[PDB]
């Protein structure tokens, strides 16, 4: 029915600790006034934009969902693969073993 | 646009509004009077990591070296039985009684075989391992391609009764003990508890090719890690069903390589190179063995053969030091079909000592001549198999493992020790398991020493299986908050143990009984000082390291600027090596000291679920209150039984534990007493909808009962996303609800919002629950109208999450990703860097089939 799948994910952050952000949003040929005001003590945002009506710039989204994807490209971390380290110790080349049993 | 001061008062009006009114709804700082008020009714304990890493460490090495003794005594008993028996051919008379895991439940006597005598089972029901079990004698399979009544079956079906006797008294010993099982290689598997085979007794479409000596705990104690190069060799000869059986035949053989093996596979035809991307042996992992599978099936036969040309290509290949590799068992495979050139000097050149063997195989259904391919494999320690047709695939893989066994078995007890197998999924369900594994050696001819035919092979591999709930029991959590865990990892970093690891075969690629490795960098959100922690802690020594982090929450949507403080040390005579991550704020807990006998039923009386109005509506976090109690998804049930086994509680003295239940009862009392001296005497707010608390000793109670009956989030409070949310920040978090989920939905269910309670005791911070209020949409709505409407001023959060807007049209999709509506503007707001961001891939997700 369903088969197991290697999702990339992403997730949103306040990256910056300022509390206000303004500026004009470059649309496409517009302009889009806007500010940004964090509430303290709290985790929310206040977006003051105005521009509403006006062209789209919706050219893409951001979708932060579980979309299916390929997993890294495995041909780039095998030149320079995470540390790992092997079994201690393991048995070969012995010399008393009988060769005479090919088939 | 009006000026930044107005709207930053706007801002301040209200952001004031929702503090004052979730202080005052919640009850913060009278839940806070209430926990230092009764400072006298528990002792906050600490939480010296160093101690519970050791402690649990040395309990998981105590399990393991347990489980490895049992092995020792199966692998003993199996040797010296097995040194004692003497051939024969003729088992009419002589019967061999013993139980065969495919047969049917119906009383048929017409079932049995000529030579054997077939044992009719009485099984009992054990939630030990969820199945049929009959602890009487040990069960048999046999796979479907191997005959059940040949000389070979019925000599290993009777020297391996004293294996049903081991097997009893091993358990016996250790009542804990999961299957217990000899591989034989001979084909045969004897597990102990005996059950009918997992799924494939005699049902349709089900075809079962289950055979032991392809499992991955038989191939890892059959031998020693590999240093594989598979000579493929597409020349124009090997077109047609030749290439179809030797692609076949590549992808079997890579089947057979664990994490420890590396591999590359190669091909020639007037000129050798890689399939693949890879130029140089690689892991044999889960990623690159798919990589070298797509890459074979896409090849494709043309040209002539230069044999010089193709092996010149592999043993530069495996004198390739630069890359990480097995320093062991170097081989090279050769997927040909015949020719007439031994090319003997190529061998002279580069294989001289014999460091490399080459085991040959004559793939296809032909005539040309196999001299070359048949001598290659003498003059280089190897071993020459014929695949000439699908069924054949399946047998000689495992025989090039039963050759690379020999010098194993001449290290006569050096080569016996105990090997742990990474976590994959037990044949018969019990989920995520690891096994360790003892390989049986032969041992007739010894101190009378004889010619010694067969007296290199390996009889079998004994094997035990371990169970990671097993594990999870020694690295208790429920003395840490919600965020603080443990974790275990393999020296290949794949994570033994995590919160992380869910039983689930873990995604390889994009879709058209694998082990589930899941890597430590990949369970988490990789820093660069995580992956200076793996590398010290795969190193097998101990430290400490505090520093801050970022932690994904539980649901996936939002991220924390953690505190974490990563203790570790190695589990003792073992390959493993246990860590405890801990917050900051988790170095002290609360320890419930009820011992009145009379405290515990003044707070118990509470919990009944019928006095769900002077209380709120409470949920029991499903724990292992004890051994009576049976945790259950319908959770009134759990409610109601843990009631009645609270009613009857002073005589299970040591039966079960006062530790958690002295918590949650006390943790009930002082939910209680806050629902009733600062809600039940207020009975209702405007602009709320609900308002509950969340404790870490699993009360959960929620006011209404009504706006409860919309509360999807998880009873058990170690797993709910808000609360652990609500640990890391210390201020108040909104939880955007689930865009476009058919339950409870948001208008009448609201949003949440929740801070954690700051005690302290002696001066010791401490955060024991979250008050929460589902704030209502409708009243929060119109406290914002009051405010500019069409441009549109939006509220987002963490994560970017539509808590609503001015428009009145975007608050019909409240707990929206911003993103999904006008992406224009926060993706500038990620620019100006408001907002960061982290891809993480979940290599264990499941996925719709595409085309
Ligand atoms: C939008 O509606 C009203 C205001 O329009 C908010 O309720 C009021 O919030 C202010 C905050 O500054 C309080 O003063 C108002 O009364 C207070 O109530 C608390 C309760 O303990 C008292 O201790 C105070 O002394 C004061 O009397 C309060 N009004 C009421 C009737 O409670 C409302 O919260 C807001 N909606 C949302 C969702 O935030
Ligand atoms: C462990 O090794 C011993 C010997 O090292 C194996 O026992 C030997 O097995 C062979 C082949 O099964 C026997 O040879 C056969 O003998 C019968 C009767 O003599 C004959 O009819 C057959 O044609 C064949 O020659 C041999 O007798 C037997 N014993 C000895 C002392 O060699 C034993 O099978 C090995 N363990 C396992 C699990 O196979
Ligand atoms: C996951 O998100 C985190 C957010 O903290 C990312 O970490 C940050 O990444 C940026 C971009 O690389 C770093 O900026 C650079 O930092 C260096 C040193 O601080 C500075 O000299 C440069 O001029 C530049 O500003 C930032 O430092 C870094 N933050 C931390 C705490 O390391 C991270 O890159 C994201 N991705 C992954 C895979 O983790
Ligand atoms: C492991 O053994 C060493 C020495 O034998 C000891 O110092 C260390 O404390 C042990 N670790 C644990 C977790 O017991
Ligand atoms: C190890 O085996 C002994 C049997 O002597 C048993 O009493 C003990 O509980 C076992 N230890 C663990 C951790 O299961
Ligand atoms: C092998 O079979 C004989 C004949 O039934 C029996 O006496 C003997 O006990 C068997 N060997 C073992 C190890 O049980
Ligand atoms: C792999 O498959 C693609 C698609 O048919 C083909 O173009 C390519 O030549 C193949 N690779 C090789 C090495 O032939
Ligand atoms: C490996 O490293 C050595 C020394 O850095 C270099 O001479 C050689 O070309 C490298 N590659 C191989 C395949 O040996
Ligand atoms: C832990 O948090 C405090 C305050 O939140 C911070 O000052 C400290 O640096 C953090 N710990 C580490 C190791 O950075
Ligand atoms: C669970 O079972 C109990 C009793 O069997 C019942 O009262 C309750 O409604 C059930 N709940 C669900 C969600 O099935
Ligand atoms: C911001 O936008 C500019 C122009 O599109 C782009 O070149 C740049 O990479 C973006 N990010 C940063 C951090 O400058
Ligand atoms: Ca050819």
């Amino acid at each position: 029915s369903k088969q197991s799948c290697i999702t990339e994910q992403t997730q949103y952050f306040f990256d910056n600790d300022s509390k206000s952000f303004s500026g004009v949003l470059d649309c496409g040929n517009c302009s889009r006034i806007f500010h940004g005001e964090k509430l303290m003590n709290t985790n929310l945002i206040f977006i003051m934009v105005e521009s509403k009506g006006t062209c789209p710039c919706d050219t893409r989204l951001l979708i932060q969902a579980e979309q299916t994807s390929d997993g890294p490209n495995p041909c780039d971390m095998v030149k320079q693969p995470r540390y790992r380290k092997g079994p201690d110790v393991c048995f070969d080349n012995n010399v008393l073993e009988d060769y005479t049993d090919c088939g | 646009f009006p000026s930044a001061v107005t709207i930053k008062s706007w801002v301040d009006k209200m952001q004031e509004d929702l503090v004052t009114l979730a202080k005052t709804a919640s009850g913060v700082n009278q839940l806070v009077d209430i926990y230092e008020k009764y400072q006298d009714l528990y002792t906050v304990e600490p939480n010296n990591a160093r101690q519970l890493v050791e402690i649990a460490a040395r309990d998981i090495e105590k399990l393991l070296s347990n489980r490895s003794k049992a092995l020792v005594r199966l692998a003993l008993e199996a040797e010296k039985v097995q040194a004692a028996h003497q051939w024969r051919e003729d088992f009419a008379s002589n019967e061999v009684v013993y139980y065969n895991a495919k047969d049917d439940l119906d009383p048929e006597k017409n079932d049995s075989e000529p030579g054997s005598q077939r044992i009719k089972p009485v099984f009992i029901e054990d939630a030990n391992f969820g199945r049929q079990i009959s602890y009487q004698h040990a069960a048999v399979h046999i796979p479907t391609d191997i005959y059940e009544g040949s000389t070979i079956v019925l000599n290993e079906l009777n020297w391996t009764s004293a294996l049903d006797e081991v097997f009893k008294k091993n358990r016996e010993e250790d009542p804990s003990l999961l299957w217990q099982v000899f591989g034989s290689a001979t084909g045969l598997a004897r597990y102990y508890p005996a059950s009918p085979w997992v799924d494939n007794s005699r049902t349709p479409n089900k075809i079962d090719l289950y055979d032991v000596r392809r499992r991955p705990w038989y191939i890892q104690g059959a031998a020693s890690p590999k240093d594989m190069l598979i000579l493929v060799d597409v020349s124009g000869s090997v077109s047609g069903l030749t290439l179809k059986l030797i692609r076949t035949s590549v992808s079997e053989m890579l089947e057979t390589l664990s994490d420890d093996d590396f591999v590359n596979v190669a091909s020639f035809n007037s000129n050798a190179q890689d399939v693949s991307c890879f130029q140089h042996l690689v892991q044999a992992n889960v990623r690159n063995k798919k990589v070298l599978k797509d890459a074979v099936n896409n090849i494709t036969a043309k040209g002539i053969t230069d044999y010089k040309k193709g092996f010149s290509f592999a043993f530069e290949q495996l004198l390739n030091y630069n890359v990480s590799r097995a320093n062991c068992n170097k081989i090279i495979m050769l997927f040909t079909d015949g020719g007439e050139e031994r090319a003997q000097e190529i061998f002279n050149k580069y294989n001289k000592d014999k460091k490399v063997r080459v085991f040959t195989f004559s793939v296809g259904q032909h005539n040309y001549d196999r001299g070359p391919i048949q001598w290659m494999a003498c003059e280089n320690k190897g071993y020459y198999y014929e695949i000439p047709s699908i069924g054949a695939i399946r047998i000689n893989t495992q025989e090039y493992l039963d050759v690379l066994g020999r010098p194993m078995v001449l290290a006569g007890d050096k080569a016996k020790q105990v090997q742990w197998t990474n976590v994959y999924l037990d044949a018969l369900e019990l989920g995520l398991v690891i096994t360790g594994t003892l390989p049986v050696f032969n041992i007739t001819g010894q101190f009378e020493n004889k010619t010694n035919l067969k007296n290199q092979l390996i009889l079998g591999v004994m094997g035990v299986d371990v169970s990671l709930e097993d594990i999870k029991r020694l690295t208790p959590r429920f003395t840490l908050c919600p965020n603080g865990y443990y974790f275990a990892i393999d020296p290949n970093g794949y994570v033994l143990l995590h919160p992380n690891l869910q039983p689930k075969p873990i995604g390889v690629g994009i879709p058209t009984q694998e082990p589930v490795t899941l890597d430590f960098l990949d369970a988490e959100l990789e820093n660069d000082i995580k992956v200076e922690i793996r590398n010290k802690m795969i190193d097998g020594e101990s430290g400490e390291k505090t520093f801050r982090t970022l932690v994904k929450s539980q649901d996936e949507r939002y991220i924390d600027k953690g505190n974490r403080t990563y203790t570790w040390t190695p589990v003792n005579g073992t390959d493993y090596s246990l860590a405890l991550v801990l917050p900051t704020y988790s170095f002290y807990y609360i320890k419930a000291k009820l011992e009145e006998t009379i405290t515990q039923a003044r707070y118990s009386e509470t919990l009944k679920p019928d006095n769900f109005e002077e209380s709120g509506y409470t949920f029991i976090a499903p724990r292992d209150y004890c051994n009576d109690l049976k945790i259950s998804d319908n959770n009134t049930e759990f409610l109601l039984n843990f009631n009645e086994f609270i009613d009857r509680k002073t005589p299970n003295n040591p039966s079960c534990n006062a530790d958690l239940i002295n918590r949650v009862l006390l943790d009930a009392g002082f939910t209680n007493e806050l629902v009733q001296n600062y809600w039940s005497k207020q009975k209702n707010i405007k602009g709320v909808k609900a308002r509950f608390v969340v404790t870490d000793g699993g009360i959960t109670r929620v006011y209404p009962k009504e706006a409860g009956e919309n509360w999807q989030e998880n009873p058990e409070t170690y797993e709910d996303s808000f609360y652990k949310r609500s640990l890391d920040n210390d201020n108040y978090v909104f939880t955007a609800p689930y865009f476009n989920k058919s339950g409870p939905g948001a208008y009448e269910s609201g949003i949440m919002v929740s801070k954690a309670v700051e005690i302290y005791i002696q001066g010791k911070l401490l955060k024991p629950a979250v008050v929460g209020i589902k704030i209502d949409v409708n009243s929060w709505i119109e406290n914002f109208t009051k405010t500019s409407i069409r441009m549109d001023c939006v509220i987002l959060d963490d994560g970017g999450f539509l808590l609503m807007a001015n428009h009145d049209d975007y608050t019909n999709q409240i707990g929206r990703f911003f993103g999904e509506i006008d992406p224009s503007l926060m993706r500038h707001l990620v620019n100006i860097s408001v907002y960061a961001f982290n891809k993480s891939y979940d290599y264990q997700s499941v996925c719709e089939p595409g085309a």
